[PDB]
């Protein structure tokens, strides 16, 4: 026959290799594909879907649907903080179980921008303002409404917009989000309960991941 | 501004500005002879449910939800094999003095867990036909009961991630309705409608209902269903 | 985004089964199942339907002249061994490999073999509506079974390495929150959505 | 020589593989083919041939040729059933040993339509009608002649047609066939015995099979 | 209809012979025969005439330095061993393979070798009309014989795997109803056509 | 299969050889190069300083 030499690496099984192998049943005619709605080609297609963020994940709230409901006290102290959190999708307890957070926990390294949507769920006739502020990585977090106001922010008037959307320029494997009570919430009538805010998160732009790992959630 | 929609011998009213969600971007279409049936393409309105400040949520399994519904329900028994898509219209009756927010989501193959780990849930606990099942706020306990604690959507997932499935939000502040178009989704082109539920409709509050003093203490939620492109196995000689 | 594709996420080897048998009921078996390993199961369950081919590699070792082992695959519906000397070990429709120690490990490829157009990860239905114990069983997911024996006192150990190939998936689902309880169902202990914090505010 | 690596799967015998092998007798000149009538290229060519169905396979009839002979009582009760059976080619004792039934027992899964032919073997001057009815899968079986009449059927007047052919739209790995005495059998003379019906079965259209298995008949 | 072709129906491996021999009349033999296995025999007997090439693979194991085995094929009409040291083991017209343990199993291919234009499954005649005991024997179906020995106290076991290739068949026949009694004939115990039922009517 | 012969030199490791080998991580997308000042192509570039 044809002269050959076996080289190092011969007769060994690399669990990560890619070689052809014989078919156990070569005579079997395999069932044809049919279109099925919802084909997924990439996991980023999932990471880009908004999911509800458990911002109010405090003891006693984590076991309920209430974890997702940020309370708004209509008669709270003016200038007080409504809510806030460390902006870290792969570590913070607020973001690491969201659809985005789950996908990123399969990778050692990742980066991109994220989108945060805040939705007000008070009555139709409720009005008032919130200050949504962003603190760049390493800047710490505002301690007062004025400090937050002097940084980068948006004034969210719920009487005009039921929701407000932020896109963080940088999210990587930190920064902060805070919301302050610029005004109280003004209503036409005396209600039974408070108002809630829901928060949603998704990938904003082309988001990248690099090396696959076991999820830390088993 | 207001649109009148008539199918067969039934009419409903919707708003012209209402949005429509088409699940997976796919409209229902037509597909061993098979016979189509358009005699069932009418609106079937389910008994409404009342949304209270403490309601945990509701669900329906679809092929089963319409099993007693006139002719659609009859075709399920005369034919053994078939398929259909659905349009689901969900509407709330609320004033401007009411607040709250619902997630209206349709979940394919929504296999549900049992309250007892060693067992499987019974058929009635999984579906009560046209009558809605109710999610719990607490852990469910029973031997054949569905684990209905709403936090896990009865599936062992976090409820906040149900948005991956075709859905629409109803924020009473901005809208009182949702429309979802659900294409047929399965591993096979036609199946036995009494041994499998293609999808489950879940309505889950994320922001509790509340209102001004003197306002009505509850909000009615109505679910109206219109089958499309229904097809069944032929019943004649070749 | 190359590592995010479905093929790179799922087309990776895993050890799915570990077993021992002796050369003196002395045979090993494994029903091909994608719910045996929690990490494999959790990734596949992010989808509702899938199609893939299966690559199976066998790492076989033994301890106390040339040992030969037989690995048999029984397709869905094929004859099954009950005994080391059952006639089913010789069925022509049950492919098998004869391998001896000292060579490269055995490897075989099993194509997508369901009669449905996809394997289903979830099934909101019953194999039979007359039996409530059949909830969640989709018979279209039968991938066949493996049987292992010595050809002719020693102990053999087998590790089965599984790798999906040419993977296509449909209808994404939320990742499971709860820990798995059993391979035959989706039962769970109700669980909180995340880890807690001490207050809703930053710092 | 040329550098090579041996991969997993090397030096093992897969009973289902397909590799070239050396000829033991390469110098032998092999006898040429001649045409032989009856070449078979596919087993469906056999499945499509009509064979006689042992419909009257009752105890005491199975061991005789009588298993194939459906009796017709010329003076039977009007509206009574003549014969009937579960329409399952791979399971029913009536159909599973026919040429079609035997071939399909080598496959795990199969589907297609089948053809059933009913032949009346009474005297030339015999006349009367039969109702041949088909009950779709899952519909059960008619209990009366009227019930059968209201479903899908053919009225078979033996005085016009000595045989009648049905093609079932669906046969897979059930439905029923029944025959009812719409009328009695009218004859010009007093005969010694009854009349018989023979039943034949074959594949009707393109019939499909998928995975080969051991036959259950050894 | 791919699985229904003649080649897919018949071109499949089967174990057709199992035997043992020792290294201390101590040799094994097998006359190539397609009537040894009931499942192979029943499929081939659905035809009256056939042509095929034969692929033979040998799985050889042994128990108590390097053992070498000789597998010899004797074509129809060739010299036959009667003894372990018979001269016939060295005939140049009787091809043989020399194989040692630890390598891949031996495999050889034997072409269609009848002088007729097909092998016959059935023969309504006599090899010789003067001898009634020759009914059913078609001498044109001689496929040759295999002989096996050690080259130079141990016991060896041999499994012979047979696979028809490039199979052509003619004149289809009904499948056998009766169980097989002997390999050298078509004798049967009269049998009923099917399983019985309690009544001729449905339900 | 294709008839072959193994020759002297088969199954041995020469520390100075040059053969292809399988990648342990074939699915990993390797970080792109950026220009870095000071690229050295030859040691004589140092000897000349």
């Amino acid at each position: 026959g044809l002269p050959t030499m076996l080289t190092p690496g011969s007769n060994q099984f690399l669990t990560s290799d890619d070689f052809q192998s014989p078919s156990a049943m070569p005579q079997f005619d395999v069932t044809p594909e049919m279109a099925i709605p919802g084909q997924v080609n990439n996991l980023m297609e999932i990471a880009e879907v908004d999911s509800v963020v458990p911002v109010n994940n405090t003891e006693g709230k984590v076991m309920s649907i209430e974890a997702y409901q940020i309370p708004v006290q209509s008669n709270s102290t003016n200038g007080s903080q409504v809510f806030g959190f460390p902006l870290i999708p792969g570590a913070s307890s607020v973001l690491n179980r969201t659809l985005l957070g789950e996908i990123l926990n399969y990778y050692t390294h990742w980066s991109g921008s994220i989108k945060l949507t805040f939705m007000f769920c008070g009555s139709a006739m409720a009005t008032g303002k919130f200050l949504l502020a962003y603190s760049p990585p390493g800047a710490g977090a505002p301690t007062t409404r004025k400090e937050a106001m002097l940084g980068t922010h948006v004034i969210w008037d719920v009487g005009l917009q039921s929701s407000c959307v932020l896109c963080i320029p940088w999210i990587s494997q930190g920064g902060y989000i805070t919301c302050w009570y610029q005004t109280n919430i003004v209503v036409p009538a005396d209600t039974q309960s408070d108002c809630k805010i829901l928060c949603f998160v998704s990938a904003c732009n082309d988001f990248s991941v690099r090396m696959l790992k076991d999820t830390p959630f088993i | 501004r207001v649109r009148s929609i008539t199918l067969g011998n039934s009419t409903i009213t919707t708003q012209e500005c209402a949005n429509v969600v088409v699940g997976y971007g796919t409209w229902p279409t037509y597909l061993q002879p098979t016979q189509p049936d358009v005699a069932t393409c009418r609106f079937y309105t389910l008994e409404s449910v009342m949304w209270q400040q403490s309601s945990p949520g509701w669900w329906w399994k679809f092929p089963d939800a319409l099993s007693n519904m006139g002719l659609f329900g009859q075709n399920m028994q005369y034919h053994y094999l078939g398929r259909a898509g659905y349009t689901l219209h969900v509407q709330c009756n609320a004033s401007k003095f009411h607040q709250g927010c619902l997630l209206v989501v349709c979940v394919p193959e929504a296999e549900m867990g049992c309250a007892t780990i060693a067992n499987k849930p019974d058929q009635k606990s999984l579906s009560n036909g046209e009558t809605a099942n109710v999610f719990d706020s607490q852990n469910t306990s029973g031997q054949t009961a569905v684990q209905a604690n709403v936090i896990n959507a009865g599936m062992g997932i976090g409820v906040g991630n149900l948005t991956i499935f075709p859905h629409q939000w109803i924020n009473l502040r901005t809208n009182n309705s949702a429309t979802i178009v659900m294409p047929y989704v399965n591993s096979v082109p036609m199946d036995n409608m009494f041994r499998h539920n293609n999808f489950t409709l879940m309505i889950i509050p994320f922001a509790p209902l509340s209102y001004s003093t003197g306002a009505t203490t509850y909000v009615p939620i109505t679910v109206t269903v219109a089958p499309m492109c229904a097809e069944y196995n032929g019943l004649r000689l070749a | 985004r190359s590592e995010s594709t479905v093929e790179n996420f799922l087309c990776r080897s895993a050890c799915v089964y570990y077993t021992t048998y002796k050369n003196h009921d002395n045979f090993a078996q494994w029903v091909i199942n994608t719910r045996q390993v929690a990490q494999l199961r959790r990734k596949l369950e992010m989808f509702t339907y899938a199609r893939f081919d299966l690559e199976l590699t066998f790492v076989i070792t033994s301890s106390q002249p040339v040992l030969t082992h037989q690995i048999m695959y029984v397709p869905p519906g094929g004859p099954v061994p009950t005994k080391i000397n059952s006639y089913s070990w010789q069925t022509s429709t049950n492919p098998s490999v004869f391998w001896t120690e000292g060579s490269a490990p055995p490897r075989i490829s099993i194509p997508f073999i369901s009669i449905g157009n996809a394997y289903s990860m979830f099934y909101d239905g019953w194999a039979r509506f007359d039996k409530q114990g059949t909830y969640g069983i989709n018979t279209l997911n039968n991938m066949g079974t493996l049987y292992m024996r010595h050809v002719n006192p020693i102990v053999s150990t087998v590790r089965i390495y599984f790798k999906p190939k040419h993977v296509k998936t449909w209808v994404p689902r939320p990742p499971r929150l709860c820990q798995y309880q059993k391979a035959g169902n989706v039962n769970f202990e109700p669980s909180g959505v995340t880890e807690g914090r001490t207050e809703i505010t930053a710092m």
